[PDB]
């Protein structure tokens, strides 16, 4: 919640940030565990222990079957775009529950 | 339904129910202004003969 | 082939005139604010399937990927982030009597 | 350990194309408005003692 | 539900009811654009061998 999509403009080194009210952010949950599970590999980029800290969201990446630096026929390629996801502009809030 | 509200979601999946398949695709497009807001007559003549 | 196929869908940015002269002129305006638009499109098609009911004993030809190791995955992205379709793929793999 | 742990939550800024050429081109757009987003997250867990 | 309306509050507290504990945390995040909006193939090869 309280999504804010900002647009950066850099003309002649002079950088400036403005709101882009019409821009959206996409969010979805791998409810069916169809993506390679990255959590629980003791990765950095969790919520900071201190409430006051503002953190950067970690980038998602994954690994399939490999033979050296090559990929075998089994190796899987996943496109997250090929998942239904909610779209939200500022003023839109996402949420879900888990058991 | 306002400047600050999404007007659709990214729904993109294929589901098979047996005898039927449902494909749903979402893409993000860009639309320039074509022809300077003009309707222009064209021919192999305006194309440099042929 | 269809007499009434999926209809054409035409889109256009509505012209937004620049500041017009403060004295009337009959000529059509030719000075516009340069604009472009962007958004999302969704196309949902429902396809009807005609499943195979063959009594053939031996296994059929199937479209498969090649197991042999390679630099990139077929029908995946590059190291540049360039998606590519390595070959044409028909539909005629399963067999049926005349 | 869980067969069905808390699901992964993926987020991304939707790409916003810069001004495209006024003549059609089949190539995918590679010129985007540079953006980033910010907001709040809330995680509420109920623990049994 | 509009540009000028908050879409959530900062709720952050832990309450103990006896046999259960309820922890609630709120953080403020930032999300850059990763990979120039691209999916890129990676390997120990694109990583400088190994």
């Amino acid at each position: 919640f309280n999504i804010q999509v900002k647009e950066v403009t850099d003309n002649n080194g002079v950088k400036t940030i403005a709101n882009n009210l019409t821009s959206t952010v996409q969010v979805f949950t791998d409810s069916d565990y169809q993506l390679p599970y990255v959590l629980g590999s003791a990765h950095e980029g969790c919520l900071p222990p201190f409430p006051a800290d503002v953190f950067m969201i970690p980038q998602y990446g994954y690994l399939t079957l490999n033979d050296g630096s090559q990929a075998v026929g089994r190796s899987s390629f996943y496109c997250l775009e090929y998942f239904p996801s909610q779209m939200l502009r500022t003023g839109n809030n996402f949420q879900f529950s888990y058991e | 339904d306002g400047v600050g509200s999404s007007s659709g979601n990214w729904h993109c999946d294929s589901q098979w129910l047996g005898d039927r398949v449902i494909t749903t695709s979402t893409r993000t497009w860009a639309l320039p202004t074509y022809n300077n807001h003009l309707y222009k007559q064209i021919s192999n003549s305006t194309s440099g003969g042929s | 082939g269809m007499k009434h196929p999926p209809p054409q869908i035409l889109i256009k940015n509505t012209p937004v005139p620049a500041d017009p002269p403060t004295a009337f002129n009959k000529d059509k305006l030719n000075s516009f604010i340069t604009q472009y638009s962007t958004g999302q499109v969704s196309v949902e098609i429902e396809w009807e399937l005609q499943k195979e009911n063959s009594k053939r004993w031996n296994p059929e030809i199937q479209y498969t990927s090649n197991y042999y190791k390679s630099n990139n995955v077929e029908f995946a992205v590059n190291t540049e982030g360039v998606y590519s379709e390595p070959r044409p793929i028909g539909t005629r793999y399963l067999t049926r009597n005349l």
